[PDB]
């Protein structure tokens, strides 16, 4: 699966 | 480059249009062209770059996993030989994925990182460098696998060191960096205890800083904190 | 062509892998290569061809609609001028869409249709010809719009004539053909009454033939009948 | 929207 994070408000 | 004749501002405008149209390959090509103009990127422009390539490489990674799984089963006991096609096509997707990662890493090295002096930009770019070496690591099998892993680790580590010195514990880039470095530890470096410890400490230090934030900043931070918690729930 | 060196059977195998990986551009390129080997396509191979290009053109059509909507609003009273970028990028997507349609139409004309003698293959290919002229019609604005529409109509009409003579009213290709010709009437030809009449007659004639079918064939037919009903509910 | 149909079992 995907447990990551990449576009911040 | 094919975007050399287009204005920087027009490339940015078209990247935003491509995002709305879910045309992420176009979006990445427009942002590559914008970077190649040679000026630093603003906060919003950095976001556009990361979103574009995240979506391009995300499709490639998902396809590679499907094909790799088919290939592994074909290598099971009792599986009928079907010829070289599965391996060939997995290799094709893998080569295209590596090419996208190499392109992103090349933009960071020429010359986004060296021109990035503010903590927010430098940490953002170093996180990306770790991420795209991590994607290379996911498919690496040969005599450079260890060097690819160490390259991801070193970029993440430099980003962590800066973010701890220069950013509050609730900063969304700091939080997403720690999240992804934790995934690196768990999935790539075979260090699940490091992954768990980093996710827990990151979550707890953010929780203790939430009181300082506006409602909007609180929403931004707690969203990524929830992803740290989701991983911890999966891993423990 | 870049697939000229690959075996036909390997191209078909890789098209199926690309479908599993949701790599539809690859899937279409593999099936184009298979068609260019010059042999007729089997029932399963025809399905692979249609699925591949349906998904490629489907992404382009969805993007074109997003961009066209943005472009139209920019042409509203009181909208601030933003320059040529929206039009340019809509044109880029439109040109790529037309290129995909032209490729499919070229495969049908060279030489799938002329070699297709059985009703099932000939109707399948003529339906595709109508579909891809219809996609061209969706974006057509110039002095060939009427000829593009008439080309879609003529292909659909020849397919309908054969399917009525040679196929039972529950045949899934006959049903999907009538469905799409009905959409052509409603969305392209400005003939909503023709669209409604065709959908109703098609549905009713299929219902009366369901008793002849196996459970599996009944499932296949009723699925497409439900799409005719959904359109009728929207249109009446 | 899409009210059409294109891969038969
Ligand atoms: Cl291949
Ligand atoms: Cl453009
Ligand atoms: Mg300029
Ligand atoms: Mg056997
Ligand atoms: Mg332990
Ligand atoms: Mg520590
Ligand atoms: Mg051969
Ligand atoms: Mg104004
Ligand atoms: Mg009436
Ligand atoms: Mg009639």
């Amino acid at each position: 699966v995907f447990x990551s994070f990449x576009x911040f408000k | 480059g094919a975007m050399g004749s287009m204005e920087r501002a027009s490339l940015i405008q078209k990247a935003k249009l491509a995002e709305q149209a879910e045309r992420y390959e176009d979006m990445a090509a427009f942002m590559k062209g914008a970077v190649e103009k040679g000026e630093e990127l603003s906060c919003e422009e950095r976001n556009l770059l990361s979103v574009a390539y995240k979506n391009v490489v995300g499709g490639q990674r998902a396809a590679w996993r499907v094909l790799s799984s088919i290939e592994q089963k074909s290598n099971e006991e009792g599986s009928e030989e079907k010829g070289p096609e599965v391996r060939e096509y997995r290799e094709k997707v893998e080569t295209e994925l590596q090419g996208v990662c190499d392109t992103v890493l090349g933009l960071l090295d020429s010359h986004l990182i060296k021109e990035a002096g503010d903590a927010e930009s430098r940490v953002f770019y170093l996180k990306m460098k770790g991420d795209y070496y991590r994607y290379l690591a996911e498919v690496a099998t040969g005599d450079d696998k260890k060097r690819i892993i160490d390259s991801a680790r070193s970029a993440y580590q430099e980003a962590m060191d800066i973010s701890k010195k220069e950013m509050p514990p609730t900063n969304p880039i700091r939080l997403g960096l720690a999240l992804n470095f934790s995934v690196f530890h768990y999935e790539i470096a075979n260090s699940p205890e490091e992954a768990i410890s980093l996710a827990k400490t990151t979550f707890d230090e953010a929780m203790a800083d939430l009181h300082t934030l506006s409602e909007d900043s609180y929403k931004d931070s707690t969203l990524i904190m929830q992803l740290l918690r989701d991983n911890l729930t999966l891993w423990t």
